[PDB]
């Protein structure tokens, strides 16, 4: 019960 | 309806990135973070990530411009090619299973200090089987559903 979530997202930021 | 454990999340994830702990995040702060991630942004790039959500034109990202910058991306992700991306970078040994070790591992390289009943957590949260590994299906779950 931690949400990860916005983590995940960091390589993505890039875009 | 925005709750307590939402801000504090985004508040862990500002603070990945501003390692200073001064309350901005700068170019220098997200090509670390983003080389730690095997990336090679240029300044260009860095500069144009930060020009996007720069609404006081100050050159660095204060908090609601760094909402603003994962708000964005959030709506942006729907496609499979970027969060098969994503699941890779977590997935190390590409068996298709994010295991409490490999998310350890990610997570020591991005300078994040969590315990194992921390990272255990996560593992749980994104479990839907019950399995105690995170498979694909279960990270876009994670990633598209909220
Ligand atoms: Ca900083
Ligand atoms: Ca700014
Ligand atoms: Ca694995
Ligand atoms: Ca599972």
């Amino acid at each position: 019960g931690r949400n990860w979530k916005n983590f995940a997202l960091v390589p993505l930021l890039r875009d | 309806q925005l709750t307590e454990e939402q801000i504090a999340e985004f508040k862990e994830a500002f603070s990945l990135f501003d390692k200073d702990g001064d309350g901005t995040i700068t170019t220098k702060e997200l090509g670390t973070v983003m080389r730690s991630l095997g990336q090679n942004p240029t300044e260009a790039e860095l500069q144009d990530m930060i020009n996007e959500v720069d609404a006081d034109g100050n050159g660095t990202i204060d908090f609601p411009e760094f909402l603003t910058m994962m708000a964005r991306k959030m709506k942006d992700t729907d496609s499979e090619e970027e969060i098969r991306e994503a699941f890779r970078v977590f997935d190390k040994d590409g068996n298709g299973y994010i295991s409490a070790a490999e998310l350890r591992h990610v997570m020591t390289n991005l300078g994040e200090k969590l315990t194992d009943e921390e990272v255990d957590e996560m593992i749980r949260e994104a479990d839907i089987d019950g399995d105690g590994q995170v498979n694909y299906e279960e990270f876009v779950q994670m990633m598209t559903a909220k």
